[PDB]
């Protein structure tokens, strides 16, 4: 067995940098090394075969280097939808094995949420549960903070958030946050207040509706 | 032109057995190899095996002793594999690729096209479906022109569903997140798009909510 090793598992660039991932192999695979690239959600996609060919369609900011035990795949301006994780493949001898992978963020300027607030549907009403939902869209950096409040008193339970991968085109992320009363309590209550916090904004900013 | 499409996601209990297909098009089946890999959520890529479309020659992973079977059929372009006795710890996306693995031995070794990829989930727990709620657009939902709308997809298992804006055509502004684990074991989402707030009334805005593991379709007009 032939254990691949790659050196960055985690980096983040600019766009037009240029960067360097780093593979090494166990034992002399040669030249017999590929590389992967995976945007979330979809599946892998040869970029690179036998160490430097590049597979047509791939564009030319793609690069591989080296022979014997270590290998390096550089892009040379980093592009917004070259957020991945790349791994690499050694094609020597059965089984062939992959690398741990190198997650790859791009980094941009500060970009404040947009907040949003739904009230439940009055569907979901028939059925005697409330959810209602809070979404900070096209944000950057990652780390926001949301609090529920229902009539200015901060809520302890019932909430859940999900967060996305960076976006392909512009590098934000987006938010979403759930708050999930019975239909009884949210009927006990006037005023649902959702309050983010982020670094491009100047103090918390609450969005709410009356019930 | 060259791609592969895989069997939708399935949930077996411990111990059953599952069978994937994977059907090729675009070029020529009995010329290459189809090999199979796995991704457990979070970490990382396992060669399972591999099969001669022509031969019909398997190369098996180890660690699955006898677990795992591949098989092609000619006429169909199509590859199988089931892995039966099925363990807690064999959930992951199933992939299949197509492999160029020659009686000449080159470097031009690797799998590319592979399949969009199967999730099976292997758990004691039944199915259950989702239902599909909207989220609509108001003043409490508009900043500078631009409204947001969505759907939520509340109390399914197991993963994945998938959702789409009016049949595939409207894909720039929407945001499907990750699904959160509820206090009950049941997954939800929720999917959103931005929109000009001038066309609310002139656009119409349906959600495709699929969840295959409970044959499940909702489709979901959301409304101002
Ligand atoms: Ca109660
Ligand atoms: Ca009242």
């Amino acid at each position: 067995d032939i254990q691949m090793t790659q050196s960055p598992s985690s980096l983040s660039a600019s766009v037009g940098d240029r960067v360097t991932i780093t593979c090494r192999a166990s034992q002399s695979i040669s030249n017999y090394l590929n590389w992967y690239q995976q945007k979330p959600g979809k599946a892998p996609k040869l970029l690179i075969s036998a160490t430097s060919s590049l597979q047509s369609g791939v564009p030319s900011r793609f690069s591989g280097s080296g022979s014997g035990t270590d290998f390096t795949l550089t892009i040379s301006s980093l592009q917004p939808d070259d957020f991945a994780t790349y791994y690499c493949q050694q094609s020597y001898s059965t089984p062939w094995t992959f690398g741990q992978g190198t997650k790859l963020e791009i980094k941009r300027t500060v970009a404040a949420p947009s907040v949003f607030i739904f009230p439940p549907s009055d569907e979901q009403l028939k059925s005697g549960t409330a959810s209602v939902v809070c979404l900070l869209n096209n944000f950057y950096p990652r780390e926001a903070k949301v609090q529920w409040k229902v009539d200015n008193a901060l809520q302890s339970g019932n909430s859940q958030e999900s967060v996305t991968e960076q976006d392909s085109k512009d590098s934000t992320y987006s938010l979403s946050s759930t708050l999930t009363l019975s239909k009884a309590d949210y009927e006990k209550h006037k005023v649902y207040a959702c309050e983010v916090t982020h670094q491009g904004l100047s103090s918390p900013v609450t969005k709410s509706f009356n019930r | 032109e060259v791609q592969l499409v895989e069997s939708g996601a399935e949930v077996k209990k411990p111990g059953a057995s599952v069978k994937v297909s994977c059907k090729a098009s675009g070029y020529t089946f009995t010329s290459y190899d189809i090999t199979w890999v796995r991704q457990a959520p979070g970490q990382g890529l396992e060669w399972m095996g591999w099969i001669s479309a022509y031969n019909g020659d398997t190369n098996y992973a180890q660690r699955l002793q006898g677990r795992v079977t591949m098989t092609t059929d000619t006429s169909t372009s199509t590859a199988y594999m089931e892995l039966r006795s099925l363990r807690s710890d064999d959930t992951a996306v199933y992939y299949c690729a197509r492999a160029k693995h020659t009686v000449l031995v080159t470097a031009m070794r690797w799998f590319d096209p592979w399949g969009q990829g199967t999730l099976v989930t292997v758990s004691s727990a039944s199915t259950k479906g989702p239902s599909v709620f909207p989220l609509a657009p108001s003043s409490k939902s508009t900043s500078g022109g631009t409204a947001a709308l969505g759907c939520l997809v509340k109390d399914y298992f197991p993963e994945p569903v998938t959702v789409s804006w009016n049949s595939g055509a409207l894909t720039s502004g929407v945001h499907t997140f990750p699904a959160v684990l509820q206090s009950s074991g049941l997954y939800s989402l929720s999917s959103v798009v931005t929109v000009p707030s001038s066309s609310l009334g002139t656009q119409t805005y349906i959600c495709n909510v699929n969840h295959k593991p409970s044959n499940t379709k909702v489709d979901k007009r959301v409304e101002p």
